[PDB]
């Protein structure tokens, strides 16, 4: 018979806030389960604060405007507090992970050879929090402990100790991931995608500490090391469940 | 990790070792005031000294003897019945010391033994953590036979299961 | 002391201060406001500002300073009218020191 | 060996972690162990005297060819272990003070030190500076529970007088019921004067 | 800043929030539709076109927190999905009993949505609630048996499941992640 799908499909054709909110929980769910502090989505959060400010003046103007149909106002109200909860929880989790890795972040700022900086990784408020938390913790341990110890042992960014002075994130921490494929619906532009047996395609990644290749079929959930899945998450191919 | 307090008590345990050099002036290792140490002296020292005293020294300063916690009797007892073995009476932080001993002395057989042991007690740990009373002797005697990291994992899993139990089961 | 206000004081009320009470210091800084403290704050904002209390940013900045000062002392989780009086007197001393800092005299 | 007193300090560090793990509500912290850290400071002063004595003995150079390295490393590891114990206990008290500042004071002074008092005070100024300026529409010290119920029944525990809210004036008559929004009285639930669902 | 019980995992009420943020088919019992002769809804995290076009006794698709909020008003009644029927749950039970190695093709939000609609919609089910909750408990128990069977394969490299629910991910997350992290730590210390 005649296959008519292409001509009918091409005959059928003859930034948005909801996608921003879905990306906001994508960032939140990827942030909560990750050991590494994820890069800051500056444009998304600036648009979200501008949108929540415009909604705040909108709901206050309608409150000045106050038939009595109060259910749209109730929709505005729980809309505002649920958005505030999501933003609050995301910033609180990333602030806790800033506090876990203060010494790592200040060495990463101190190393000019590394390409990662806090301007690309943290917000201005998070940069201020990390800096003044580092100074207040520094002052507390100088007037608490390190004043009474000699010149070799007051260093807190030390490396050559018997046990490592500086905290390091667990790069191989096991995490639940669910594959989404490419962010777009067009599958052929991904070079890493390859077709396998039984129709289902997969992503092939190599664990180097065992030197094994593993296949992640689209539509199934896994637990993997974070160093293996870091390059797929930065390209936004999986979701950290 | 620097700040892991469980790792701090893990480093605080003392291991038997042998002194390789005649070293005067360190009599306070064996609680003596001023005795110089004779050649081939058997002594128990904490791990934060002997971990890199066996590194720096060629002939290093300190030779790490196989302790009782990694003996063939303990290995055979682990290989026979991993579940009902009382690991707390052997050492309270047996697994962190096992990881440090494996990282220091790269022993493959001990790695397989500790991995198999961790799997078998993880099954029983999950069985006791998923059980929510609406405490039994059979679970609490196993809590009596648990390590600090193992009861930490049990506490995380048990509060997770209890919190989702009260979420699913009531408001 | 304080900056000079050109217009005469008016007696504004705790009504119509309701949006300009809970959002500025009770949510941004977490301090509950009692009725007598709100009345004393309304009286002092009236005497400081006059008729431009509705559109004046000086009211918002003064309430932020009020919440900040109550955060350094932490004399209470609530807000007391006597506590407002002590904070106002300490602010008069504070801006007297700040005016001496502006012009050394 | 010498560092066993630091290990004793780290034992009550493990004890107060187990106190925090079983107390969901923020209890009063245990008293600052002044005597043990005074003993450790006397120990590290004796270690300073020991390493200066071995430096001047290496300057004299009697029986100091290969031995002086060995007790140099032993003294260095003893000071390193003491620093490990002190920093572990100090950072545990620091983290629980940060949790106390984030939980209740954002939304008992005997046990803290004066340096811990000024740490807690300046951290309070930092967390009240965080919610000002940017990030001001949300509150950073707010509730971490999702608002899955927009309106709740609220029962008054203690008499706290007449209070104000955003657009209305509330009373705190003891043992009374409100049918109000969770976000209006969420801070008052955190203070404990209101307590229901 | 973050609490210790919310450090490396989600709480179940956060899972409730996540599954409250999905679309669901629903029957309005109020008419907000403008005739040819009322403030608009105007939301910013969901499409308000289906909520502006809200017609009484029709099928519309709104988000689930709006669904529960209007069910509290009883201005709008929540329609159960297709898989919340006795026949489809019996088909899922038969698929679970047929293939022991593979989990059934259930939605990711099958426990949380069932709990939400049981505690909030007690008169919105065509099938009786009784056998529905019985089949939900049967599916939960057989999925628990399958995850207990699959937990014997805790591998150092990787571990895969097909269709485990998000609530079951929060059931098994800290135990599996900690045990596999320590197994990987043992083997990486075992490497030369």
């Amino acid at each position: 018979d005649i296959n008519i799908d292409d001509i009918l499909a091409e005959l059928d054709k003859e930034v948005s806030p909801q996608q921003d909110f879905s990306d906001l929980m994508k960032s939140w769910k990827n942030e909560r389960c990750s050991p590494e502090l994820l890069p800051y989505p500056h444009q998304l959060m600036k648009r979200l604060l501008n949108r929540i400010s415009m909604q705040s003046q909108l709901i206050e103007n309608i409150s000045m405007g106050f038939n009595e149909s109060k259910l749209p106002l109730l929709c505005m109200e729980t809309e505002l507090e649920r958005l505030k909860f999501v933003i609050r929880s995301y910033i609180r989790c990333r602030l806790s992970k800033i506090d876990k890795f203060s010494l790592y972040l200040r060495q990463l700022n101190e190393d000019e050879n590394s390409l990662i900086s806090l301007t690309d990784l943290l917000s201005k408020d998070e940069i201020k929090y990390h800096d003044t938390h580092s100074l207040i913790w520094l002052k507390l341990v100088n007037d608490s402990i390190l004043k009474y110890m000699p010149e070799e042992l007051q260093a807190i960014n030390d490396t050559e100790g018997s046990v490592n002075m500086i905290d390091e994130p667990d790069w191989n921490k096991f995490v639940f991931i669910h594959v989404n494929g490419p962010p777009d619906g067009k599958w052929n532009e991904d070079p890493l995608l390859q077709e396998n047996e039984f129709g289902k395609p997969c992503y092939t990644v190599t664990i180097p500490d065992l030197k094994e290749e593993v296949e992640l079929t689209i539509g199934s959930i896994y637990v993997m090391r974070y160093e293996v899945i870091r390059d797929l998450l930065r390209d936004d191919k999986v979701a950290l469940i | 990790g620097y700040y892991d307090i469980d790792d701090v008590l893990a480093d605080g345990t003392e291991f038997p070792c042998k002194f390789q050099y005649d070293i005067p002036g360190l009599g306070y290792l064996e609680n003596n005031p001023g005795r110089p140490i004779t050649k081939n002296t058997k002594l128990s020292l904490p791990l934060w000294l002997a971990r890199i005293l066996a590194i720096v020294g060629p002939v290093p300063f300190v030779e790490l003897l196989p302790p009782d916690m990694f003996s063939t009797k303990v290995m055979n007892a682990i290989k026979t019945d991993p579940v009902a073995l009382d690991l707390h009476s052997i050492n309270s932080h047996f697994f962190s010391l096992a990881i440090k001993w494996i990282m220091l002395f790269s022993e493959k057989e001990l790695a397989n033994v500790v991995s198999e042991l961790l799997l078998q007690r993880a099954q029983e740990l999950n069985h006791h953590a998923s059980s929510l009373s609406i405490t039994n002797i059979a679970t609490s005697t196993f809590l009596l036979k648990l390590e600090e990291m193992e009861k930490e994992i049990y506490k995380k899993s048990h509060e997770s299961y209890k919190d989702t139990k009260r979420w699913m089961f009531k408001k | 002391m304080f900056g000079s206000g050109n217009v005469l004081p008016v007696k504004i009320q705790p009504p119509l201060l309701r949006p300009l009470a809970y959002r500025v210091l009770s949510r941004k800084y977490g301090l509950s406001i009692k009725s007598d403290g709100l009345s004393a704050l309304a009286e002092f904002v009236g005497t400081n500002i006059g008729a431009n209390w509705r559109q004046g940013p000086a009211t918002i900045k003064f309430l932020e300073q009020f919440a900040a000062v109550w955060k350094q002392q932490e004399r209470g989780l609530f807000i007391d009218q006597s506590g407002v009086k002590e904070v106002i007197q300490e602010m008069k001393e504070r801006e007297k020191v700040e005016w001496s800092h502006e012009h050394p005299i | 060996m010498y560092g066993d007193l630091g290990n004793k300090l780290v034992l009550e560090a493990k004890r107060t972690k187990q106190l925090y793990a079983r107390s969901n509500q923020d209890v009063n912290l245990p008293m600052y162990h002044e005597d043990i850290i005074r003993n450790i400071l006397k120990e590290v002063s004796n270690l300073r005297k020991n390493t200066e004595y071995l430096k001047e003995q290496q300057q004299l150079g009697m029986l100091d060819d290969k031995v002086a390295k060995c007790q140099y490393f032993v003294t260095l590891l003893c000071m390193e272990r003491n620093k490990r114990c002190l920093l572990a206990y100090q950072r545990l008290r620091t983290d629980i003070l940060d949790s106390m500042a984030w939980n209740n004071n954002g939304l008992d002074t005997n046990n803290l030190s004066h340096q811990e008092q000024e740490y807690l005070k300046e951290y309070c100024d930092l967390i009240t500076d965080l919610k000002s300026g940017d990030l001001v529409d949300i509150d950073l010290s707010g509730s971490l529970v999702p608002p899955s119920d927009v309106f709740i029944d609220v029962r008054v525990l203690k008499d706290a007088g007449e209070i104000q809210t955003e657009y209305g004036v509330f009373n705190l008559i003891k043992d009374s019921q409100f049918f109000v929004r969770q976000s209006d009285v969420e801070r008052l639930i955190q203070q404990g004067y209101l307590q229901k669902i | 800043s973050l609490p210790a019980h919310l450090q490396q995992t989600f709480s179940p009420e956060e899972i409730q929030f996540i599954v409250e943020n999905e679309p669901i088919k629903i029957f309005p019992r109020i008419t907000t539709r403008q005739k040819i002769r009322h403030t608009r809804w105007q939301l910013i995290t969901t499409d308000d076109k289906a909520l502006n076009n809200m017609v009484a006794m029709r099928s519309t698709e709104v988000v689930l927190w709006i669904a529960l909020l209007l069910k509290q008003q009883s201005k709008c009644s929540i329609v159960a999905p297709q898989w919340l029927t006795t026949k489809e749950l019996d088909r899922k039970i038969q698929y679970e009993k047929t293939h022991p190695d593979r989990f059934s093709e259930l939605p990711w939000n099958w426990l949380v949505l069932a709990r939400i609609l049981f505690n909030k919609a007690k008169d919105d089910f065509h099938d009786p609630i009784h056998e529905l909750r019985g089949k939900i408990q049967d599916l939960r128990e057989i999925r628990q048996i399958k995850v207990l069977k699959g937990l014997k394969y805790l591998n150092e490299s990787h571990l895969q499941l097909d269709n485990l629910s998000l609530l079951e991910i929060n059931e098994l997350r800290p135990f599996i992640t900690e045990i596999m992290d320590k197994l990987r730590e043992i083997h990486t210390a075992s490497l030369t």
